[PDB]
């Protein structure tokens, strides 16, 4: 039933448009990639104060509808519709915990949902597409906020269409 | 519809447009004077439904009707398991008078035949990523259950079947959900889902397997 809307009240599109996730309480920071520790490449998704407005995302469902509802399982990804190299997934890495990280592989059905919360929306991670969702929140480290499973402490976002491009 | 063409106007008189604030989001199929069949994932608390359309402007379409509906019934097993049982019945506020441009269609009782060439119609995205001005038609062929389950593992369920994935890259796309797949003059399937992006070579789309649901549809509609 529940259609996800952008900051202009329009329905969020299935894959066709990109959107900024604008944190309601961390608006000084934008989505970016970073290392957690000593890994060779920056693949952890963070809110970084030095990047505004940050990397926009696309929400993707295999359903042949042109809008997104809160009940749909989604892939979330950086980059164009054509590329699958910025696809979000969740990977254990100390000391963050279950961190949101980009991969270059994509399942048909992604593990995320976008659900209403306070002024906006949270991202919820459903391991193995089960019935129980885990809130994505923030772990502060190295002057960045790492997106990570933090159940009960969701990061709240508003969704701004990136037509400015 | 990817790599199709304009339907002959009113050649698909069962086609329904589901619109929300004057934007099309899904199609459906008139299966009874007072009921439209669509995908369960197209559910809304109320609908504006265009019948007898070709372009999406009713005032340019003699015989067209924009009708209201508030009641929908999703199949009780929708999404159990995930993506399966993707159908719902929408009851129109008023039954509709049959005409040359507005007519119901029967549902196939036989299950899809691999190799069968079928027609899919809708107002969803074109190859160029734009929305068409008029209803599009394309032919796609039913694929074997074996190819369907290989490609869509681990989510394949017998409430689904696959069609398309030819070399000519014909497919359904975003906005086509809930629209009809016609085989041998009967309603065989509804556009349900597929791989993003649409039209990939060798990748057929997935359709609701309506032969599995004729009793449920008949019992809901006769009530």
């Amino acid at each position: 039933s529940s259609v996800v809307v952008d900051t202009n009240g329009q329905p969020v599109s299935n894959g066709a448009d990109a959107y900024y996730l604008v944190p309601v309480s961390h608006g000084h920071a934008g989505l970016a990639l970073a290392k957690i520790g000593n890994e060779a490449e920056p693949r952890a998704v963070v809110l970084d104060p030095h990047h505004r407005p940050g990397l926009p995302v696309r929400f993707e469902s295999p359903l042949r509808i042109n809008i997104i509802k809160e009940s749909y399982f989604l892939n979330i990804k950086f980059g164009p519709s054509s590329s699958d190299s910025g696809v979000w997934d969740v990977i254990q890495q100390d000391p963050i915990g279950l961190a949101v990280k980009v991969t270059d592989t994509k399942s048909l059905l992604g593990p995320f949902k976008v659900e209403k919360e306070g002024e906006g929306y949270k991202i919820v991670y459903y391991p193995e597409r089960g019935q129980t969702g885990l809130d994505i929140g923030l772990v502060h480290r190295n002057d960045k906020y790492y997106l990570a499973v933090k159940d009960g402490e969701p990061c709240v976002f508003k969704i701004r269409k990136a037509t400015d491009e | 519809i990817i790599n199709g063409e304009d339907c002959s106007p009113h050649s698909q008189p069962w086609q329904a447009a589901l619109v929300m604030e004057n934007e099309l989001f899904c199609s459906g199929v008139l299966v009874h004077p007072q009921w439209v069949l669509s995908a369960a994932h197209c559910f809304q608390n109320s609908y504006t439904i265009g019948l007898g359309l070709h372009s999406l402007e009713a005032d340019q379409e003699p015989g067209s009707q924009m009708v209201e509906a508030s009641l929908s019934v999703r199949h009780p097993e929708y999404n159990r398991p995930l993506l399966a049982n993707d159908l719902m019945l929408i009851k129109l506020d008023e039954s509709v008078s049959e005409s040359d441009t507005i007519r119901s269609i029967s549902i196939a009782s036989q299950c899809p035949t691999a190799g069968n060439s079928c027609l899919v119609s809708g107002w969803g995205l074109l190859a160029n990523g734009r929305m068409p001005t008029v209803l599009q038609c394309v032919n796609v062929s039913v694929v074997s259950e074996e190819v369907c389950s290989k490609l869509y593992d681990p989510l394949y369920h017998p409430s689904m079947f696959c069609a398309g994935g030819g070399q000519d890259q014909k497919d359904s796309c975003n906005g086509d959900s809930g629209g009809p797949l016609i085989c041998n003059g009967y309603l065989q399937g509804l556009v349900s889902f597929g791989k993003a992006p649409c039209g990939q070579v060798g990748v057929p789309g997935v359709y609701t397997n309506l032969c599995k649901f004729t009793e449920w549809i008949e019992k809901t509609v006769q009530a």
